């Protein structure tokens, strides 16, 4: 950071960042992101085999 | 006393300039070496002198 | 080498076959450009979701083979595949690979020499980072920020030019061998192109990404924007990052590229030629175009012709599109009437005369416009929205921000439309000395008012007391304007709305023609008149730098200097190809004839007599050196020249060559009264004064491609003359025909011959003599 | 222009065998590097590069009947080892313009046993304390420095 405006919406952001991370939709989005990435990388590698 | 001390914000970009009456009331914010060269003292000053 | 050999044997089995021999043999080279579309045609809808797909596979990256062995790139480093054997179906000529290859390429790969050359290949985005260095930023604040939509430029760009000699100078900095018959912009603008030259020339480089990144450079970008404060490109870059509608980011960037005080000094030289030129009633129209071209000022390092900055150029301002008028230029569609603009959103109307008496009776015929007409305007921080109907203003909405600007434009607005008892009967305190005829022209009553109006405040007052004031009714207390622009007020003047936020500038990319009269009234396909001589500040002083005005008329030096001037613009006037003259002496060697040359004959007097000798043994010892070995330096040759009229005589050489004006010139340094640059050598500045060298022959600094081409000419087809290089162009022999292979698919024939005369000059002198 | 084309051009049909005087002033040269030069040039009793943006001397090849050097305006720096064994029969020796921070660089050229006269000018090392004497006494065959002998004896013209 370099100017007050920078430092102001990296404290917004850490603070909502912290509110958001502890719910459980948070947990599903991360159980999303990381099946679905996994289950792409399968899908695009492995076809043909279950 | 001298002249007051001055605050400011991390950036620098908001600087305050009080009196030296007035640093006993804003201790809690100045840095220890400047507060333990001062509590000691308040018994002393009157206004903004130091009998 | 090899390669020129596989190369030709390319083309002969492309000849071999039939239909490839067809499409070559027919039509011309054009049909290269439709070929290149018919063929790699494929897209994709969804970009993300195919390259995320992609980057699964164990090889997404085609690439090139002999590259990679050549590189002693393995297919495997540790254990991890790279790539394999394999031919890309569409190019046939590349092999598939991983991604994970750049990685090791770029950590253990071949290292080139120096990679600062980018530096110069993007110098935009270099300048951007060099510009944001610069700013102190002061303090986030929040606020209702009030923020107009107009067109502005988003990038700080120096010599903004257009696409069509954009397009010469990626090819005469690139492809020279390749490049299209000289141009009038590559002769007139040669500094430019040594110094984009010099830096990529002789380089690894992929051409095309720098033509590109050049063509980028020199584009402003023009974007349709919300705007707050000041309007610089220096701004508009990281707009971004100064302010929205609730916020505020203060910043200091007054002092980075300044690029507002070369369109100052423009405006400037604009103003003060349109009003040099008004002395001449019946041929100012002439005058003013001989005015402007026989004049230049400074850009940076080079030097540019007024004529051409004029066409570049965006200002929207009266000095400016009279100008532009004049020498044939396009313009915007936007006008103007004193010190503030106009835009027409709609409407028509027709001419109708109508009198007025100044004093008693004196009836003077004023015009005014008949039908509905809705106008944008602006004043200096102030912007409105009215409407006329019939001689008569319907309504006024504004939505400044200043109680002064808005008196102003309400007033010259009124003006505009000939609104008001005033008009109908003239105020007693103007008299008919005003009226008209300053300098013999007559000034139409609009304009009286105007120059009332500026003359006192009380005036003005009583021009806005004539609008019918009234009572404020309720509520409509806040849209109100008093007589000194209040925002609110019990008491208002009639129908004239106010509001908060400024009205946002209306845009159309259309280009309207417009001629201009003998007094210098530019009318533009219908009555209106765009602009006029009576809407530009009465006169002023300045001490303008690093310009040109050769002309003698606007000159204030004295005959000895201009004397000199004029000398060596005559000694430069032989450098032209034929025999007889300094560049077939210097090839054949024949320095003596130098010396009687008329030019010098006429310059001789100045040299200081007492001690012409010693000065004429010098310089004539000096050329000979530089013409016998055949290393020379044309301008020092033009510099003591002069001095090689008279004979020999012996004494001490202090080292400077004196005039009888106490001027010298001391022979090798540069200064005043002769200097020049080894970076631009197509100028010598005399005086300040710049004197263009034709460009005919080359020397050791200058040497190159371009210093020889405004020599050459076009000529009748002759086949007997040989085909030569480019590079062979040098030696060839004054007056000698040779054909040449020019741009692409082309075959000319070129005489060594300078034959390019005025062609405006010719062109008016003939068209006048139509109208005897 | 370019080494290679200015010294083409200067060779109105000649052999690289038969001149007794070079120029390449005002060109040039990739890298910074000579470029052009070999060993078929044996009667060459002069040479000139001035302002080529010269920065080493790597490529310079063995030529014996050279004479006279000069190497203004450029920015070689530290290689003064070969004109021992390229050049040993060289006398007049210019480096005026050129990056010189020591003397140490300066030391090989006390092989040059032919050696009369050198020329250092504007160079970091002449910003020195009691420079011309030590140089003096480092090169003892040596006796014109910049054009003046000790003692201040200005050299004739030629």
């Amino acid at each position: 950071a370099d100017n007050e405006l920078e430092d102001y919406a990296e404290h917004l952001n850490k603070t909502m960042e912290g509110v958001l991370q502890g719910t459980n939709c948070a947990r599903e989005m991360g159980k999303c992101i990381l099946t679905v990435g996994a289950l792409m990388t399968e899908c695009r590698l492995f076809p043909g085999k279950i | 006393l001298g002249q007051g001390i001055r605050l400011s914000n991390k950036r620098k970009t908001k600087e305050v300039i009080i009196k030296a009456e007035k640093m006993g009331k804003y201790k809690n914010l100045m840095r220890e070496e400047y507060k333990n060269l001062f509590e000691p003292l308040e018994k002393y000053i009157q206004k903004d002198v130091c009998f | 080498m090899s390669l020129l050999l596989t190369i030709a044997k390319e083309y002969k089995r492309l000849c071999q076959d039939a239909k490839a021999a067809q499409m070559m043999t027919v039509g011309t080279v054009s049909n290269y450009t439709t070929f290149k579309k018919w063929t790699t045609s494929r897209k994709e809808k969804n970009p993300s979701l195919r390259m995320r797909w992609a980057m699964s596979s164990k090889f997404p990256i085609i690439a090139n083979k002999r590259m990679l062995e050549e590189a002693q790139i393995p297919k495997e480093h540790n254990n991890v595949a790279l790539w394999e054997d394999t031919e890309d179906v569409s190019k046939r000529d590349h092999v598939l690979a991983s991604a994970s290859c750049i990685n090791y390429w770029n950590f253990c790969g071949p290292c080139v020499n120096n990679s600062e050359v980018i530096k110069e290949v993007y110098k935009s985005r270099f300048g951007r980072l060099e510009r944001r260095k610069e700013i102190m930023w002061k303090e986030l604040r929040f606020t209702l920020v009030d923020r107009q939509r107009r067109r502005v430029d988003t990038q700080p760009v120096e010599q903004r030019l257009r696409t069509g000699e954009i397009k010469d100078l990626q090819m005469w900095t690139l492809f020279e061998d390749e490049a299209p018959l000289a141009s009038k912009f590559i002769l007139d603008n040669y500094g430019l192109v040594k110094e984009m030259r010099s830096k990529f020339a002789n380089k690894p480089l992929n051409k095309e990404v720098v033509a590109h990144m050049l063509e980028k450079q020199f584009n402003p970008e023009s974007r349709f924007l919300p705007v707050f404060g000041a309007i610089r490109p220096e701004r508009m870059e990281l707009i971004h990052a100064l302010g929205g509608e609730t916020w505020i980011q203060e910043a200091n960037t007054a002092g980075i590229s300044n690029v507002d005080q070369r369109k100052n000094d423009i405006r400037a030289v604009c103003r003060k030629v349109c009003l040099a030129a008004n002395a001449s009633i019946m041929n100012a129209k002439s005058k003013l175009v001989e005015y402007i071209k026989s004049t230049s000022m400074r850009i940076g390092e080079t030097e540019r012709k007024l004529e051409e900055l004029i066409l570049e150029t965006d200002d929207v301002s009266p000095e400016v599109t009279l100008c532009k008028s004049a020498l044939g230029g396009q313009l915007g569609k936007t006008l103007s009437f004193g010190p503030m603009l106009l835009k027409k959103i709609s409407g028509s109307g027709v001419k109708v005369k109508d009198t007025v008496y100044i004093q008693g009776v004196r009836a003077v015929q004023f015009e005014y416009w008949s039908e509905q007409e809705e106008f944008y305007g602006e004043y200096k921080s102030a912007t409105a929205l009215f409407s006329r109907k019939e001689r008569s203003l319907e309504w006024i909405t504004i939505g400044g921000g200043i109680n002064e600007d808005r008196k102003r434009l309400l007033a010259m607005c009124m003006i505009f439309c000939r609104d008001g008892d005033y008009f109908k009967d003239a105020p007693a305190t103007i008299t008919m000395a005003d009226l008209s005829t300053k300098l013999g022209r007559e000034i139409p009553y609009q304009y009286v008012m105007m120059n009332w109006i500026q003359k006192s405040e009380d005036n003005l007052e009583a021009l806005l007391y004539s609008r019918g004031i009234v009572e404020t009714n309720p509520g409509k207390m806040g849209s109100s304007m008093g007589i000194d622009g209040s925002k609110r007020a019990i008491k208002s003047l009639r129908a004239v709305t106010i509001q908060s936020g400024k009205i946002d500038m209306p845009e159309s990319k259309e280009k309207i023609h417009l001629e201009l009269s003998d007094n210098l009234e530019a009318f533009d396909s219908s009555g209106r008149i765009v602009a006029t001589i009576l809407d530009l500040p009465s006169d002023k002083k300045v001490t303008f730098q690093d310009v040109s005005f050769q002309h003698p008329d606007l000159a204030v030096l004295r005959d000895e200097k201009t004397a000199i001037t004029k000398g060596y613009e005559a000694l430069i006037k032989r450098l032209g190809t034929g025999d007889n003259d300094i560049p077939s002496l210097i090839a054949k060697k024949d320095y003596l004839s130098l010396y009687n040359l008329p030019e010098v004959k006429l310059m001789a007097p100045l040299i200081r007599p007492n001690r012409k000798g010693v000065y004429s043994r010098v310089a004539r010892k000096l050329v000979s050196t530089q013409v016998t070995t055949g290393h020379y330096s044309l301008h020092e040759l033009i510099k003591v020249l002069p001095f090689t009229y008279f004979a020999p005589k012996q004494g001490m050489f202090e080292g400077r060559l004196f005039f009888s004006n106490d001027s010298f010139v001391e022979p090798g340094v540069n200064n005043n009264v002769f200097s020049w640059s080894k970076a631009d050598s197509s100028k010598i500045y005399c005086h300040g004064i710049a004197i263009r060298v034709p460009l005919v022959v080359g020397d050791e600094h200058m040497d190159t491609s371009l210093a020889l081409l405004e020599g050459f000419s076009v000529c009748e087809n002759d086949p007997r003359a040989p085909m030569v290089t480019r590079q062979d162009l040098i030696d060839v022999g004054f007056g000698q025909k040779v054909r040449l292979f020019v741009g692409q698919g082309s075959v000319r024939t070129f005489k060594r011959t300078a034959s390019q005369r005025a062609a405006s000059s010719d062109v008016n002198k003939n068209v006048k003599k139509i109208k005897m | 222009m370019e080494m290679g084309r200015r010294i083409h051009l200067e060779l109105r049909n000649r052999t690289p065998s038969d001149v007794k005087e070079l120029v390449l002033d005002n060109s040039r040269s990739n890298e910074g590097k000579l470029e052009g030069l070999t060993d078929e040039f044996e009667e060459l009793e002069f040479l000139s590069t001035i302002n080529v943006g010269l920065t080493s001397i790597a490529n310079l090849p063995k030529l014996n009947k050279l004479k006279k050097l000069e190497l203004s305006d450029n920015r070689v720096s530290g290689g003064l080892e070969v004109l021992a064994e390229k050049c040993p029969n060289l006398t007049h020796l210019n480096l005026s313009g050129n990056k010189i921070k020591d003397l140490s660089t300066i030391e090989p050229l006390k092989k040059l046993e032919n050696l009369k006269s050198l020329d250092l000018f504007n160079c970091e090392v002449t910003n020195l304390n009691d420079y011309r004497e030590n140089v003096f006494k480092l090169l003892p065959q040596l006796t014109y420095l910049d054009g003046y002998d000790r003692d201040d004896k200005e050299a004739p013209d030629s």
